[PDB]
RNA sequence: AGGGGGAACGCGGGGAAUUGAAACAUCUUAGUACCCGCAGGAAAAGAAAGCAAAAGCGAUGCCGUUAGUAGGGGCGACCGAA
RNA sequence: GAGUACCGUCGGUCGGAUAUCCGGCGGGAAGCUGGGAGGCAUCGGCUCCCAACCCUAAAUACGUCCCGAGACCGAUAGCGAA
RNA sequence: CUUGGAUCACGGGGCAGGGAGUUCACCCGAGCGGCGAGGUUAAGGGGGUCAACCCCGAAGCCGCAGGGAAACCGACAGGUCC
RNA sequence: GGGUGAAAGGCCAAUCGAGGCCGGCGAUAGCUGGUUCCCGCCGAAUUAUCCCCCAGGAUAGCCCGGCCGGAGGUAGGCAGUGGGGUAGAGCACUGAUUGGGGGUUUAGGGGGCGAAAGCCUCCGGCUCCCUGUCAAACUCCGAACCCACUGCCGCCGUAGAUGGCCGGAGUAGGGGGGCGGUGUAAGCCGUCACCCGAGAGGGGAACAACCCAGACCGGGGUUAAGGCCCCAAAGUGCCGGCUAAGU
RNA sequence: CCGGUAUGUGAAGCCCGGGUACAACCGGGUGAAGCACCGGUAAACGGCGGGGGUAACUAUAACCCUCUUAAGGUAGCGAAAUU
RNA sequence: CCGUACGGCUAACCCGCGGAAGCGGGGACAGCGGUAGGUGGGCAGUUUGGCUGGGGCGGCACACCCUCGAAAAGGUAUCGAGGGUGCCCUAAGGUCGGCUCAGGCGGGUCAGGAAUCCGCCGUAGAGUGCAAGGGCAAAAGCCGGCCUGACUGGACCCGUAACAGAGGCGGGUCCAGCCGCGAAAGCGUGGCCUAGCGAACCCCUGUGCCUCCCCGGUGGGGGCCAGGGAUGACAGAAAAGCUACCCUGGGGAUAACAGAGUCGUCUCGGGCGAGAGCCCAUAUCGACCCCGAGGCUUGCUACCUCGCUGUCGGCUCUUCCCAUCCUG
């Protein structure tokens, strides 16, 4: 499924029709300052059986995209509706 | 589950013990404390049946 | 000089499982039952290298509230002060 | 008032959460021109204090004993045992 | 018990005595009673004819203003009609 | 959870696929058994969604008690405004299905005069007309019936309905009878909501639900279902006809 | 199961760099045993392949085409305490 | 500077012989203490689902969409009948304009000819991103042009789940903002309608604000809003077996067996008459179709019985039926 990497759409931050790129979410790996991750390494230290549920290799073959709109006036980023699902995705000009 | 029978020898019961109250005593040479550069010379006056050694031993 | 004895109350260590979570492993049961050591008519604590916050208090211990609160926790069941 | 205060790591424990206390291992001070605390770390202010040595009554807990009392039982009851 | 028991479904020789919705903490409601924009004392203390009786004691708790994660902001003690 | 075992899971004080005693311990169970006086007023349910749920539980539905509020409501009928594709019926769509009488001949292997797929025909395809048959997943048609609403008739209601708030439950194995689907059938699965369950009495020989009929107490009468030769209260009843097989 | 080479990978720790007035943190390298790789071992656990055609007549096929694996049941016994 | 590898030494430590002094051997290794990784049923704790004409294997119609079943409003179940989805599309989405399809016939080049050319007829037989059913003709289909409403902030309704309660999911009617097509009226919050997916806790990204224990800075942490990452047993545990050495609590709600029901199957019959029998339907044999009896053969069902007795066969002993082998 194509896609265009640019589009005319509403920003809310200069509050008009405005030129946004198209750009996927690319994400990142758990931060160890985080609260919780705290709170996992503090239940699995000392004589302990596994403290948590673990599933191995939980995934769906299909997911959803998660993109973001960035303006080109402005600078600023945004979200447009909710995702859908599709196996191919291309960006054409 | 239960134990094996080279388990239970470790322990040190009569079931596994050597009886070595039959036996002659051990057999050990002279000290060099008391042999340094002296040459003994002794006499054989028996010999002997061991029942813990396999082989004869001599007085 | 010591050794042994003493219901309950006292000080210091070692430390489960049943059970609940409608299964179960973190948790709970629980610093419990039970084990070891040590004292007395009471024991332990005790005279701020503290509590507080624009004001101040003034050694320890006990009673009533603070409060099922702050907070902990497969943030679940439940636990829980000053 | 030194293997002490303090740092890192491991185990236990706590409501103590990046901020409870205990112990082990590796490091390790200043010391009166000095030192500590203020719920993540650190810098600067302000406030409060002087650890690593010792003793200490009263207010509190208990009742193998004694004393008194009772909308308690009244011999299959009441302590197992009148 | 069971859709269904005189059943070849279960329990059922006779008599006398014994024998099963209790207590506490928290929450929701009610029937009555006291005070009333306020209501109520706890621990404790004082007196007495000494576990009964009389007086003191509002610390605290609920309510009198809410909304909001939080910083924060902060209302009709009566204008019209059926 | 140790011993001992020429190995059988054999033996360790009548106890062993982990001894015995006391303790934790009044362990826990959605499973089994039990739960103590009288009379009156009301009076059910076994069906939907969710749960490692299916012998258990929660949210609703069906019962009871109390309060608020203040005038309409509704289990029946009549006439109307609208809705619906079942029974039946039929072939106008979709798809099945007999035979004839004709026209185009061929989409196509068979041969024939086939000098060759040939001008031309034979078993066959296309379009008609007459004859004969069908439909749980077809409809040119189309009921009885059911549903909502309006107005009236009837019934309930200021001796307070319909309705709303608060509180206390039980019920999550149903069955007979009638209807439908499945199945050789018995049965299984649903549906209606008259009965049994939770319902005495009178009848069918006895019978949970077939017929009559819903029950405070003491008396007197008339009828119901059914019955009147004897058992057994009441007819060896009346008129017309049939049966000779104890039918 | 044993042995051998390291070429990889490989935790803490150590080192380099960034980041932080210090840390927490982030990215690289080194890094043993083990895993991987090369080999030995069956009186170690265990395994030991069908359709096909053919002779002087009806037969059966020494044997020949054959179709795949680490290898393709040898001597013996055989309706067996195994049919 | 610090290292690694190796070689040696002895004085720590270890071993032996000895009352001990020492002696001899090893040697900064080992052992001891602390930490990090691997292997590890040697030893423990647990799990090992459900529906189900018993259970087991089988099968996942274990979450969803359409037609029938389904009884002309609504609702309605079975390991009931027939089929599909767990996607795809920057166009197959929005809008404006213009046009009309399948097939048949008659005309021409062509072997079946796929198709290109001309005319007429032609209620949709076509086509529609996708199943089935519904809908649609100056269109909802074909051919083109410009676009990105497949957006931001909010509200009230319906369904899943009638009546009659629901988290999450899906759909509908609108108010504002900023925009598109269009002369304009108007339409546009994805796909003509109905399938195409998912809690708490935790994490990642975007965005601007609130906050961290006496006050103020810096690094870091917590909170509110939006998007995303998954649980198909699809209102969501992290999870393999044996018991014939077996134990406890229960159950005829549930199998084996006797009984009870039923009779497809079985056994025993019958009607008609294809005919066979030198010829002749029925001395004898009787096809194919159609009608029955019995419950002593096996199955089906699950009403009775889960500590009634659970046993097959044989020996012994009594009695009954006829559907008669012998005897009249
Ligand atoms: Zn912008």
């Amino acid at each position: 499924m194509k896609y265009p990497k640019q589009i005319r759409t509403y920003c809310p931050f200069c509050k008009r029709h405005t030129i946004h790129k198209v750009e996927k979410v690319k994400k990142r790996p758990r931060s160890e300052l985080s609260a919780g991750q705290r709170r996992f390494r503090r239940k699995l230290k000392g004589y302990t059986g596994f403290p948590r549920p673990n599933p191995a290799g939980r995934e769906k073959p299909v997911k959803k995209l998660d993109l973001r709109f960035r303006c080109t006036v402005c600078g600023k980023a945004h979200t447009r509706g909710q995702g859908f699902r599709v196996k191919k995705f291309e960006l054409v000009e | 589950g239960k134990s094996l029978i080279q388990q239970r020898r470790g322990k040190g019961t009569t079931t596994f013990r050597a009886p070595s109250h039959r036996y002659r005593g051990a057999v050990r040479y002279v000290p060099l404390n008391l042999v340094q550069e002296r040459t003994l010379r002794g006499v054989v006056e028996e010999i002997l049946h061991d029942p813990g050694r396999t082989a004869p031993v001599a007085r």
